RNA sequence: GCGCCGCUAGAGGUGAAAUUCUUGGACCGGCGCAAGACGGACCAGAGCGAAAGCAUUUGCCAAGAAUGUUUUCAUUAAUCAAGAACGAAAGUCGGAGGUUCGAAGACGAUCAGAUACCGUCGUAGUUCCGACCAUAAACGAUGCCGACUGGCGAUGCGGCGGC
């Protein structure tokens, strides 16, 4: 049976789209099938940020924060649990989950 | 000279020592390039054809390019009768009897 | 809507259609009056022009022709005719 | 290397169709000498010493010299023709400008 | 090097953790400032708001 | 007319000296014995003389080139190289 | 048994006199046994110095890098060798939904100082702006990067490597293609990304004591 | 009295320290402020004797003790972190020994001045040692 | 990869480890240079192309859709046996090149066994030019042309109108 209406990949008026490789496990996917994570983590691991502050040379330094894009497989997309197996009438909405930051 | 040519230029008919009016890379096809110069003790090492590195002196005067003729022995002999005419101008060797006969 | 009297459109309606598709089609061009700044000569420019147009007299630049409606060059007096 | 190549060889076959000129060694000579000849054009393939003296001639003429960068057989295809021509001279264009060019 | 064997309270427990239900994660704080407070966890039952003496104070917190 | 089918130029072998060894003879022969344009006349008068020796027949002049076709390719991708490394830098 | 600590000794490294703050910091190098003496070991080192601890109240993500030319004792002077940004700020100005235009030039100055510069810019979402995509099209991109490098190539063949690398303290440049190209796009994150040397004149060694002046 | 160099009380000098914290290893290597001199380069596989544990961040807190213990013994003060993941082909997030071997060199007596992430990242090269199907575990 | 410095005994790699690299000083840090590949982030259910496919900047050349058109010719059209053109990757022949990766093969492991997964190395191959082969889950698993039959927001390219 087909599954899904675009065939997982959000390709439409084209041919063929570039080959990526996965980050963990260095497998080849196309750029538009690979579950895509941007990640802004602070380099500095919050826990450890109020022992190096006063150890610093200033007394407000702006701590540089870490840009990391990871691109998944999606092989090793659900076995490290960034998407989640749905259902059959769940799976029609693109939105993305919610924040929760504080 | 090649104390005064760039890195990774491609040089024929160099003296391999100062005077000696070219002596490595003559055949067809040939080259050799030189890499890492050395100031002091005037010294700059090239790569041999052979893939050899090997240090010459500094000034070692040599012809830039490529030797021409390249591609030789790209062409088969391809019969008998012209490996005689190819031998016939050089030397005494050609047809080779196998010791094992 | 089952009862559009579409042979008796309003002509809000027809005016905000293709050229072609309409109830009897016609054309979104026009004829244009230029009076150039300097002269007696009005020209007789067509509104969506492809040629540079030059005025007879005072041969300086009239119209510049663009994607769909001709860019006139000067501020010019100008009205749409018949 | 991809747009406006087309002011040199596309005005060139301009004066072709429309203006008056001579190709060849000799006849430009003959045209620069008695002051006719009003742009002359050198490629890139002609020998150097045949070059020098088309050089010297219109800074004696006070002409301008163009250096068609294209072979002979290039400049040739570029008037529009079946021959090689390393030089030649327009001697009346006909409306467009390869004087009232660059030079 | 030398640490000085430092004891520590804690505010709020954090739930059980470890794979087996058998370890606690409690927020210590270091007793001479509630400033300073490191995540940490005992094992045996913890009773909110007693006091627990860290042999080295600060290793590790449970994350991956 | 189409008189062969596939040797070409190797028909003069006949049916001597192997298949492969004869399709690798006739693409050295047909690039050696070709006329090729000259850079410096515009004439393709360029012919072949002796092994690594281009001649014009018509502005007469000798051109030290490939052995068996008028550019090596190994050479060009030199003298590409050669005035990059001349006008970068300066020596 | 021996301590490689103990036959070195710490020399201080100097700025440009453009900068206000002028002491950089402390390197150090070994002792002379020999054939390795203690001039060459240290030439050719870089510093790689950030504006905020060589301004006032400069950025800290713009640093410089600055070649050891010359050895005066304990001093230990140095010239202008490059810049870039920091990472960090780099790939916080790359995000989605924008067009980046970027370019790159080689100018010479009038003092023998040929450089390579590198800008970027990225297009602007503006206030009441409701699309998604700021995109600029691709005769757009073209006309705004040919307004990039010609600014840059007059702002550095003007005059010589002094008022050159002065004026991209402020970073007067990317300003500069920043108001002269907003009439065709409007860009928000312009600056000059990088800039790299290419030649050295001859080390006029009176060119680089005039350096370490007033 | 060869070793130190010629502060103050108050003045602090400053050297670049590398934390290169990949995985199966990581590297707390400091050094001068022109990154030429080497000032003490010591390794989280070097101070222990399991190699489960050369990338274990109990092995760069121990680490980043020692090269802070001989940072302070010779006479530099202060230190510049240039953090680095593998980088390039490999990943490009920093492994474990990344964040306790900066704290541990903060509890341990070193002041911190400009810190940065300088991983090398490519403009798109060099095919990945991996295969097509990747690696599967 | 190779030079020249700096400091030190490990570095690498794994679920573990080993084969392996290393005081003729490896990895690491710096400055350089060379070479061959490849164009990241921007990069999207965006664009172009007949399909396969196409992403660094400027620049010769030829093409093209859509739109605009009170221009032009006046059925010149549709689909198409035969017969052609192009067609991923792998593959073949020949020459350049050979960084990375890597069939085959060698070894180290793991295993009852491992001709597999995993690790170290590595041939052909992967890159370019020329000549071939003409096949793919060449898939939207939907031939092309034409018309009619709901709604709504958005997007890409033109054109028109307005605070
Ligand atoms: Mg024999
Ligand atoms: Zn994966
Ligand atoms: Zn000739």
């Amino acid at each position: 049976t087909k599954k899904r209406r675009n065939n997982g990949r959000a390709k439409k008026g084209r041919g063929h789209v570039q080959p990526i490789r996965c980050t963990n496990c260095a497998r080849c996917v196309p750029k538009d099938k690979a579950i895509k994570k941007f990640v802004i983590r602070n380099i500095v691991e919050a826990a450890a940020v109020r022992d190096i502050s006063e150890a610093s040379v200033f007394d407000a330094y702006v701590l540089p924060k870490l840009y990391v894009k990871l691109h998944y497989c999606v092989s090793c997309a659900i076995h490290s649990k960034v998407v989640r197996n749905r259902s059959r009438e769940a799976r029609k909405d693109r939105t993305p989950p919610p924040r929760f930051r504080p | 000279p090649v104390g005064t040519m760039p890195e990774g230029t491609i040089v024929c008919c160099l003296e391999e020592k100062p005077g000696d009016r070219g002596k490595l890379a003559r055949a067809s096809g040939n080259y050799a390039t030189v890499i890492s110069h050395n100031p002091e003790t005037k010294k700059t090492r090239v790569k041999l054809p052979s893939g050899s590195k090997k240090v010459i002196s500094s000034a070692n005067r040599a012809v830039v390019g490529v030797v021409a003729g390249g591609g030789r022995i790209d062409k088969p002999i391809l019969k008998a009768g012209r490996a005689y005419h190819k031998y016939k101008a050089k030397r005494n060797c050609w047809p080779r009897v196998r010791g094992v006969a | 809507p089952l009862a559009k009297d579409l042979l008796h459109p309003s002509p809000e309606e027809e005016k905000r259609k293709h050229k072609k598709k309409r109830l009897v089609q016609s054309p979104n061009s026009y004829f244009m009056d230029v009076k150039c700044p300097g002269c007696y000569k009005i020209t007789t420019v067509f509104s969506h022009a492809q040629t540079v147009v030059l005025c007879v007299g005072c041969s300086t630049v009239l119209c510049q022709p663009t994607g769909g409606k001709a860019r006139l060059t000067e501020g010019c007096s100008f009205r749409r005719k018949q | 290397t991809k747009k406006s190549l087309e002011s040199i060889n596309s005005r060139l076959q301009l004066v072709m169709k429309s203006g008056k000129y001579v190709l060849g060694y000799k006849q430009t000579l003959k045209m620069i000498r008695q002051g006719k000849a009003k742009l002359v054009i050198l490629a890139n393939n002609c020998p150097a010493l045949r070059k020098s003296e088309i050089e010297y001639y219109a800074m004696l003429a006070k002409t301008g010299v163009h250096h068609y960068s294209g072979n002979n057989i290039e400049l040739g295809t570029a008037c529009g023709k079946y021959y090689r021509v390393c030089t030649l001279a327009i001697i009346d264009p006909g409306d467009s400008d390869i004087i009232r060019s660059m030079p | 090097r030398v640490q000085p064997i430092k004891l520590a309270r804690v505010t709020k427990v954090l739930g059980r953790t470890g794979s087996q239900g058998q370890c606690t994660q409690v927020r210590v704080e270091f007793m001479d400032d509630t400033s300073r407070s490191i995540i940490r966890n005992v094992k045996g039952p913890v009773r909110e708001g007693d006091v627990l003496t860290l042999l080295e104070s600060e290793r590790e917190a449970r994350r991956l | 007319a189409k008189r062969t089918k596939k040797v070409g130029i190797v028909g003069k072998y006949g049916t001597r000296y192997g298949a492969s060894l004869r399709k690798m003879v006739k693409k050295i022969e047909i690039s050696q014995h070709a006329k090729y344009t000259c850079s410096f006349c515009g004439k393709t008068k360029m012919k072949r003389r002796a092994v690594g020796i281009w001649h014009c027949g018509s502005c007469m002049k000798t051109v030290a080139g490939g052995a068996w076709t008028y550019n090596t390719t190994s050479a060009v991708t030199v003298k590409s190289a050669i005035r990059r490394l001349k006008e970068l830098k300066d020596q | 048994v021996v301590d490689p600590f103990s036959k070195k000794d710490w020399y201080d490294v100097k700025a440009p006199a453009m900068f206000n703050i002028r002491n950089i910091g402390k390197t150090l190098v070994t002792r002379t046994q020999g054939t390795k003496i203690a001039s060459d070991g240290l030439k050719g080192r870089v510093f790689e110095v950030s504006l905020a601890d060589l301004q006032n109240d400069e950025v800290a993500f713009r640093k410089f890098k600055l070649i050891t030319e010359d050895v005066q004792g304990k001093n230990c002077l140095t010239n202008f060798h490059g810049m870039d940004l920091t990472r960090d700020k780099m790939c916080s100005m790359v995000k989605k939904w924008q067009t980046m235009i970027e370019a790159h030039v080689d100018v010479k100055t009038t003092d023998g100082y040929l450089l390579r510069l590198f800008c970027v810019g990225f297009t602007k979402k503006r206030n009441n702006q409701i699309r998604k995509t700021s995109y600029a099209q691709h005769q757009q991109v073209r006309q705004i990067r040919k307004k990039m490098m010609e600014i840059m190539t007059r702002e550095v063949q003007t005059n010589d490597l002094k008022e050159v690398v002065n004026k991209l303290i402020p970073d007067s440049i990317g300003k500069d293609i920043e108001k002269a190209c907003q009439s065709i796009y409007p860009l928000h994150d312009v600056f000059v990304r990088k800039v790299k040397m290419l030649k050295k004149p001859k080390f006029e060694l009176g060119k680089l004591m005039e350096l370490h002046g007033e | 009295i060869s070793l130190g160099p010629q502060v103050a009380e108050g003045e602090n000098v400053f050297g670049v320290c590398h934390i290169f914290a990949s995985f199966n290893d990581t590297f707390v290597h400091v050094t001068d402020l022109s990154g030429k001199e080497t000032i003490c380069r010591v390794t989280g596989g070097m101070k222990v004797k399991a190699d489960r544990d050369e990338s274990s961040p109990y092995a760069a807190m121990l680490a980043a003790q020692d090269v802070a213990q001989r940072c302070k013994e010779l006479g530099i003060t202060a230190l510049h972190i240039k953090l680095r993941a593998t980088g390039g082909n490999r990943t490009k997030t920093p492994g474990p020994g990344a964040q306790s071997a900066l704290r541990a060199l903060a509890r341990s007596g070193m002041k911190i001045g400009r810190i940065e992430d300088v991983t090398p990242i490519p403009s798109d090269s060099t095919r990945r040692k991996g295969g097509r199907r990747g690696r599967r575990l």
